[PDB]
């Protein structure tokens, strides 16, 4: 994948 | 910026569609998986093959949620709270700069399939969304 940003506060 | 609490930002995108009932273990870092579900969605005509301007939408971003709305009637397509967003990924297909939102469902998840006008636009969307992920506590 070219770029990925994770939400560390998901859920 | 840090006007994400008191204001909103609007960006230019194309709304391809929303994929539902996708396995919750989907890796947003995986091009092959995302493209697997997207290509499958295209063969089933749940997503358009090529991009017209009938798929022109405004993405409004704020600390509360991500909002997508058509450009024609501005009717709201969908509203996703930031805590319902698992991740955002930039997948570069040939002419399409896909921006895919891995979101919770209204343990499976949803993939919101968008198309930015360029590479820098997609990377910008990912950055902005990262900042939004961070300002919310």
């Amino acid at each position: 994948v070219d770029k990925v940003v994770i939400n560390p506060y998901f859920g | 910026p840090d006007r994400l609490l008191s204001d909103y930002i609007e960006k230019e995108v194309k709304y391809l569609g929303q994929l539902t009932s996708i396995p919750g273990y989907l890796n947003p870092s995986s091009r092959t998986e995302i493209l697997h579900f997207i290509d499958n969605a295209k063969r089933a005509h749940q997503l358009p093959g090529h991009l017209t301007q009938e798929h022109d939408a405004v993405l409004s971003l704020s600390a509360y949620n991500v909002k997508l709305a058509w450009r024609d009637g501005e009717d709201i397509i969908l509203r996703v709270p930031i805590h319902d967003i698992a991740a955002v990924s930039y997948v570069r297909d040939d002419a399409a700069h896909l921006v895919v939102l891995k979101t919770a469902q209204d343990e499976a998840c949803c993939l919101v399939i968008l198309a930015a006008e360029s590479k820098v636009a997609a990377e910008e969307l990912c950055c902005l969304l990262g900042q939004v992920f961070q300002v919310v506590y």
